[PDB]
């Protein structure tokens, strides 16, 4: 399941659970927004 | 006057308020996160 | 000037200089890893 | 905030693209070069 960790994020992108060596992985934690500001008028 | 403030990438870079406090406006940052992996042991090391 | 005779003309320096040649070579570059959920997505809900 | 207008550094981190540190550390080629100086002196006495 690539949502999960990281671990299981670099399974999914190489598509093999006998994943190499190489630091190869998907990157950048989805910073979320904390708040929403929506100032519109 | 002009309000929205914009880099020369063009993003908007600055915000300001009706009462003219400004607060510099900076796109959420990526927090990259890399697996340091070894196939003999089968565990991984979380890279930041 | 070549001559017509046993003998031949030379030319040699009867003066010495040091001087330093600076050579740059390039071995490494800028490394870079991009990712397509900070760079495309980055929120939306949907779009992830 | 960026040091200057358009910072690269800080674009990285926005777009979330990250750059890779160099393999050696400055200190340990600091070392390889200072071992290479003392070796000129010395390396051209004869053959091999």
């Amino acid at each position: 399941d690539c949502g999960f960790n990281d671990l299981s994020q670099l399974h999914c992108s190489y598509e093999s659970f006998d994943v190499e060596s190489g630091v190869y992985s998907v990157s950048s934690f989805e910073a979320k927004p904390s708040g929403s500001v929506v100032e519109q008028a | 006057q002009q309000r929205f403030v914009y880099d020369a990438y063009q993003n908007l870079v600055g915000y300001y308020s009706d009462d003219g406090n400004y607060y510099c406006l900076r796109a959420c940052v990526s927090v990259p996160v890399s697996v340091i992996y070894d196939k003999e042991t089968k565990t991984h090391a979380t890279l930041f | 000037d070549q001559l017509n005779s046993s003998y031949f003309k030379l030319s040699i320096p009867t003066n010495f200089s040091f001087g330093v040649t600076q050579e740059y070579i390039q071995t490494t570059i800028q490394k870079v890893t991009v990712d397509c959920k900070q760079y495309v997505c980055n929120g939306f809900q949907k779009c992830e | 905030g960026p040091a200057s207008a358009r910072d690269l550094i800080c674009a990285q981190y926005v777009a979330g693209y990250k750059v890779l540190p160099p393999l050696m550390d400055v200190n340990m080629e600091a070392a390889y070069t200072s071992s290479l100086l003392g070796s000129i002196a010395g390396v051209g006495w004869t053959a091999g």
